[PDB]
């Protein structure tokens, strides 16, 4: 009759088991920062516009203390104008041990590509109305009072490109702000011997009604 | 061969003379053993002592002399175990007779540990009575003190055969199975050991001294977050030191199984006593203190978030590496690796042990030692074991930190040694399979199903763990691990180990358990190369991984729903004991990853090779990991497909009743059961998102809506079941969104959702604590309000 | 032929001594700790008559029962008899005495030295014409070969002794009689070290009035000798990581185990190859003080300090008047 119910011999229990390990696995995602979301938009250099497309591969944001150096985001970024596709990684700003100004970061080879002078970081962050409304020796004092960076409308992060995706890359990085309620990405490119304040802004593209997952062993 | 005076003359002649000792094992002089192995009552205390002394002296040979002697040596040892009866009269023997007998028993247990010893209970009862009557009442002699020390050593040598549960946490300390008839004696033994510990250690408590500062006197003991431990405590009495060490080790073995309150481990003064003992001059005392202080982290809940105690114990655990004579029951490698794995698996992204070891320069020394061990010009068993331990600890470093992954991959000569190890194991397996028939013919007469394991199994297992740790990062998967040689070696190892299981089952269970474990680890490392956005998936698919998975999953050894043939009764009997659940879980893991973000063409190819009944054979497996992986594979299969959803519906319709029972019965406090619950909910999502027919079919069911309501009513205060989990809440909101999205039946469905009371719950979740649930709930409420006009 | 760095006259040296002479009296010009050192020396050297008289004078003996208990506790007569038998060249009888009195555990690498001295004694007894050499070759092959195999120093010692036998300048050194006394002293010290724990137990458990001459209370003695080493896993290195220098597989750079099978039943751990770390770390400091410092007579080591200090002061060109008489 009902085979998969009459034949159920899996041992069901209800007692508080040995240590509860179900939680503290900080693999937190976001409504729009899921591991398959797509974004499309334009990058404005000078007065020319190029089309850009971003596909997210993995996302694991930390909900608590995070001394690990694993990337917070990862994806593919394609720029047309022929088409150049690159693999990029990303680190989010969580107000402790990953603060705004690049001095507060660690002295590691992994984190040494996302770094610049604090004055440059100020003059690049200050162009975001979210950054302005959220408030170099004053930020250090007032950032410690911020709590629960994930429970906020805007999330700030840095994007760096590592290599090219078909058979593995410009050496700058993006200041990025993500709007959690409308899913808009806005960023600026930075390099030392480059132009000044190159634009970037993206919108969700969105299948996409059903879910499927993976998990690293 | 007689004459106590002659026995003493022979002893005096034999002391220290290996050649003469060996000469007493040959044809004419073997008659002495018929007199030595026959000790009966009313012989005389002096005669019994002489016989025991002579027998111990005779049996005290070196391995290069035991090789000359042969199997007669082990026949004599087995005769001592079996045909002697001094353990039965332990409570009536003389003290010196007991001491000599236990010393001989220790020698026997050291030289031949596999022979079954049948009189352990008599010795345990004798120990209990001796301790309770003589030692604790202070009316004991030197012979009895040394006897109880020897008894403690003998009891510590026992392998003890603990229980095996495949559903317990793999990184906590394993405990021993206990029945009732053994439980009473276990309680008595634990009581005796605790009494010995208290009596001996209560003479030195007044030696505890600590001066500290609390930031916001004596007789208060206010706060102890200092990182400073008391001054050293030193036990001048050597017998007291031996008793304290051995009794505390055995009490560690025994004390978590005895129910009670106000335990000794939870004491406030004894913990400081042991912390002071960490600084002692006696290596046994220091190591026992380390074991006692580190056990709760693995045998206790919520203890892991006590990092101050770890920070004050770690310097001494690091110091313990450098002492030359270490006891046989202390391995700093295993202790350090266990701590690192504990924190790697409870709270990733934060490892107190690794940060403490990295700030104080120790990790660089460990990696330098690893490189020097790999670079040695001549190797043997000791160096191979040391290299294996170093590989394991480096894998534990790299398991959850990209910093250490890249640091280890910046060597450029490590993958060469990895491939060398894998190639050597493959060569050994190929040679064994080639010589199978001759090996069987030669060793079938006495070594029927008792054959040693291949010597390289620990080495290759450590290499495979290291590879599994490396392959966890996309940068490595796309830049430095993009070698086809590694994929070839992994596939070859899978094929060879399965062939070995199929054809060489005559070698027993000692030979085959390492092969099964290697199969599990290599599957666990393959399932990472197989995922998308990794360049080796096409290579693995071209070289036939689905075929291997199909062979492995249709085998009656792994799949219990399949019946053994009539030619395989020998295999059935030989391999019945080995546990195979990691292999099944990782096979389903690999299939799940192959089905991630693919098209119906690939889905139908995999369903053509491995049918759906075969996948459903594991839906009710007693192991939680197998069930979780089956449910996640079903999610990935039903994702964005109508044909496969129809197939799954046809296979059952009571599918919703099955899922409702699963959801009610599963326990959300288990990681694997929670994973299965998420899989079930997202199967419901993927089923609802197909057609109007499926939306109607899902909304008709009432148990599903009851479960959704129970999940959505959870809040911060009311968190009894489901733990107020944002993932489950988002899954339920996604179900509702698919039920309402895509125009006449939609409004009826909305009205039904309002009357059941889910509109109120969605409006209640707008004030949640998680932004994702808040936004999704408010958008869903807006859409319901729009359609409710 | 001048001191220069410092030179003390007699009065200046007397001032220097008087500056600190009070510390020795307050920790316990008078040394109050001298009678106990004398009793320790007498007992540890197995001087029985002086030992008994000194114990009577200090006040630890009141009657013949006390004398018997003291002699039994410290094994003075047994140790003296063994030392005398060794000093008379009768080593077989001395070893029989050891085995009968203390146990078969004492001799089971001083046994090798005792056997060598017995061989030398047989050589001397015969000297004081080839069959004799054959008999001693057989004796050496039967007793000393396997013991000397596990070393090179013992190999050289057997070579020396065998050359000495072949003869009809270390040979005149080993042929002498001071070796007998040296080996007797080693045996006596080892016997004290072996029987110390029993003395501790009898003094503690049985509430005895006799003192522990070894190991004054507020110190420690450990029966195990351990070796600590800095240049191993620790933080004393830098922040530098050494790289692999070998491109050859481990399986090319590579038995002694026996496979045994069983005959509920209890099994034990297999302790085969469980000191791999200790055998490997020496391919990649010790507790002398508390381990083996206290097993010598204390006056001997005080005299060693005295000689060393005098020679160091001379070597550094400081002039102090030596002790007279």
């Amino acid at each position: 009759r009902k085979k998969y119910i009459v034949e159920d011999q899996s041992p069901y229990s209800s007692e508080n088991p040995v240590i509860v390990t179900s939680s503290y696995n900080h693999t937190v995602c976001t409504n729009y920062l899921r591991p398959r979301m797509q974004f499309t938009g334009y990058q404005i250099s000078g007065y020319k516009r190029y089309q850009v497309t971003v596909n997210l591969k993995t996302v694991d944001l930390p909900k608590k203390d995070c001394t690990s150096l694993s990337p917070h985001l990862s994806g593919f970024l394609s720029i047309r104008g022929p088409e150049i596709s690159t693999y990029f990684e990303a680190y989010a700003v969580n107000h402790k041990e990953l603060g705004f100004l690049s001095s507060s970061w660690k002295d590691e080879p992994v984190l040494n590509e996302f770094k610049a002078t604090d004055q440059t970081d100020l003059e690049h962050w200050i162009n975001f109305p979210s950054f302005r409304q959220l408030f170099i020796s004053r930020i250090f004092s007032q950032e410690k009072q911020f709590d629960n960076y994930l429970n906020e409308r805007f999330i700030f992060m840095k994007w760096k490109e590592k290599f090219l995706v078909p058979d593995a890359s410009y050496d700058g990085f993006y200041y990025i702000v993500h709007d959690q309620v409308t899913g808009n990405i806005q960023g600026f490119y930075y390099h030392q011997d480059a132009e000044k304040f190159q634009q970037l802004e993206l919108v969700p593209s969105l299948v996409e009604s059903s879910d499927c997952s993976f998990e690293f062993a | 061969a007689y004459s106590l005076e002659n026995l003493k003359k022979i002893s005096n002649s034999l002391v220290g003379d290996q050649l003469a000792k060996v000469d007493y094992f040959l044809a004419p002089k073997c008659q002495i053993f018929q007199c030595l192995l026959s000790i009966e009552q009313s012989d005389g205390v002096e005669l019994k002592n002489a016989k025991l002394d002579l027998l111990y002296t005779l049996l005290h040979l070196e391995p290069q002399q035991r090789d000359i002697v042969g199997t007669y040596y082990f026949d004599i040892v087995s005769a001592i175990y079996k045909s002697m009866s001094l353990a039965s009269s332990f409570t009536k023997n003389n003290s010196s007779t007991n001491y000599k007998y236990i010393k001989l028993l220790n020698l026997c247990a050291g030289v031949y540990p596999n022979c079954g010893f049948p009189d352990l209970q008599y010795l345990q009862n004798g120990f209990i009575q001796l301790v309770n009557h003589k030692f604790l009442r202070s009316k004991c002699k030197i012979d009895e003190v040394v006897t109880i020390i020897e008894l403690l050593k003998l009891f510590l040598l026992v392998d003890e055969k603990n229980c095996s549960d495949f559903n317990k946490s793999k990184f906590m300390e394993e405990e021993r199975e206990v029945t009732e008839t053994s439980h009473y004696q276990d309680f008595k033994m634990a009581e005796s050991l605790e009494h010995i510990i208290v009596k001996i250690s209560s003479k030195y408590l007044d030696q505890i001294s600590l001066k500290y500062i609390v930031r916001l006197p004596f007789d208060n003991k206010g706060v102890d977050c200092t990182r400073a431990i008391p001054k050293k405590i030193n036990i001048s009495n050597m017998y007291d030191s031996s008793l304290l060490s051995l009794a505390l080790l055995l009490y560690l073995r025994y004390h978590y199984m005895i129910p009670g309150d106000r335990k000794l481990r939870n004491d406030a003064t004894f913990k400081m006593f042991v912390l002071g003992l960490l600084k002692s001059n006696d290596v046994n005392i220091r190591c026992v203190a380390l074991k006692f202080l580190l056990q709760p982290y693995f045998t206790e809940d919520k203890k892991w978030e006590d990092t101050r105690t770890l920070e004050k114990i770690l310097p001494y655990l690091v110091k313990s590496f450098n002492y030359d004579p270490l006891p046989w029951w202390f391995d700093p490698f295993d202790m350090l690796d266990s701590l690192i794995v504990l924190y790697n698996e409870i709270t990733p992204m934060n490892n107190p042990v690794l940060t403490t070891l990295a700030h104080t320069n120790v990790i660089f020394c460990i990696l330098s030692r690893f490189a020097q061990c790999l670079s040695l010009p001549q190797h043997n068993e000791a160096t191979l074991k040391t290299t294996t331990k170093f590989i394991k600890i480096c894998a534990s470093f790299a398991a959850s930190d990209e910093k250490y992954r890249l640091l280890l991959l910046n060597d450029t000569l490590l993958l060469n040694h990895l491939e060398y190890g894998l190639e050597s194991h493959i060569t050994l397996i190929q040679d064994f399979i080639s010589l199978k028939d001759e090996i069987k013919e030669t060793t079938t007469e006495s070594h029927s199903m008792c054959l040693p394991p291949i010597y390289d199994h620990d080495f290759v297992a450590a290499w495979l763990l290291l590879l599994k740790s490396f392959s966890r990062s996309v940068s490595a998967l796309r830049t430095t691990l993009k070698r086809n040689k590694i994929a070839q070696l992994l596939l070859q190892i899978l094929s060879k180990t399965y062939t070995l299981t199929k054809e060489c089952y005559f070698a027993g269970q000692d030979f085959m358990k390492p092969e099964i474990m290697i199969m599990g680890i290599t599957l666990g490392s393959i399932c990472n190369f197989v995922v998308e956005f990794s360049n080796l998936q096409s290579f693995m698919l071209r070289n036939g991984i689905i075929d291997i998975i199909e062979k492995m999953l249709t085998d009656p050894l792994f799949n219990s729903k399949k019946a053994w043939d009539d030619n395989e009764d020998e295999r059935r009997i030989a391999l019945q004991g080995i546990p195979v659940h990691e292999v099944k879980a990782n096979s389903l893991w690999v299939l799940r990853h192959l089905m991630y973000n693919c098209q119906n063409e690939e889905k139908f190819q995999l369903l053509a090779k491995i049918p759906m009944n075969l996948i459903l054979d594991f839906i009710n497996d007693p192991c939680w990991a197998v069930q979780a992986q089956c449910f996640q594979l079903l999610r990935n299969l039903t994702c964005n497909s109508r044909k496969i959803v129809n197939i799954l519906l046809e296979k059952f319709t009571y599918l919703f009743e099955f899922l409702a029972k699963k959801m009610r019965l599963l326990n959300p406090l288990d990681t694997q059961q929670k994973k299965a619950m998420e899989g079930i909910l997202y199967i419901i999502v993927n089923l609802a998102a197909v057609n109007e027919n499926k939306k109607q079919l899902v909304i008709e069911q009432d148990e599903i809506l009851n479960i959704m309501s129970e999940i959505l009513v959870e809040t911060t205060t009311d968190s009894s079941s489901y733990g107020n989990d944002s993932n489950l809440k988002l899954a339920c909101l996604w179900v509702l969104n698919n039920l309402l999205w895509n125009t006449r039946a939609t409004v009826e469905r909305c009205r039904k959702l309002v009357e059941v009371g889910l509109y109120d719950l969605v409006r209640k979740n707008i004030t949640d604590e998680s932004l994702s649930v808040r936004e999704k709930a408010r958008t869903l409420l807006y859409h319901m309000d729009l359609l409710l006009k | 032929f001048t001191y220069g760095k410092k030179c003390f006259t007699k009065e200046e040296w007397k001032e220097q001594v008087a500056k600190y002479s009070a510390m020795g009296e307050l920790y316990a010009p008078i040394e109050p700790t001298l009678p106990r050192l004398l009793l320790n020396y007498f007992v540890s050297m197995a001087y029985e008559d002086s030992s008994i008289r000194m114990a009577k004078e200090l006040g630890f003996i009141r009657n013949n029962k006390d004398i018997a208990v003291f002699n039994d506790l410290y094994k003075i007569k047994e140790r003296f008899h063994i030392k005398h038998l060794i000093k008379l060249g009768r080593i077989n009888e001395a070893m029989e005495e050891i085995n009968s009195i203390f146990g078969l555990e004492v001799l089971e690498d001083l046994h090798f030295k005792l056997l060598l001295l017995n061989l030398i004694e047989m050589i001397r007894s015969h000297h004081q014409s080839n069959d004799f050499i054959l008999n001693l070759i057989q004796y050496s092959q039967n007793k000393l070969a396997i013991k000397a195999s596990s070393s090179v120093k013992k190999m050289q010692e057997l070579e020396l002794a065998m050359t000495l036998l072949l003869f009809p300048k270390s040979l005149q050194n080993l042929y002498s009689i001071s070796l007998r006394s040296k080996i007797a002293d080693l045996v006596n010290e080892k016997l004290l070290k072996f029987i110390h724990p029993r003395i501790q137990f009898e003094i503690s458990n049985n509430n005895s009035k006799f003192p522990d001459l070894l190991n004054s209370d507020k110190k420690i003695i450990t029966q195990n000798f351990t070796v600590y080493n800095n240049n191993l896993v620790n933080g004393s290195n830098g922040t530098k990581i050494t790289h692999i220098s070998s491109d050859q597989p481990i399986n090319e750079k590579m038995a002694n185990s026996v496979w045994l099978n069983q005959r509920a039943a209890t099994t034990f751990h297999n302790l085969e190859n469980k000191n791999y770390w200790n055998q490997t770390s020496e391919l990649l400091f010790n507790n002398y003080y508390s381990s083996e410092f206290p097993y010598e007579p204390r006056l001997t080591q005080i005299m060693k300090l005295w000689c060393w200090c005098e020679n160091q002061l001379h070597h550094n060109q400081i002039g102090v008047p030596r002790v007279e008489n």
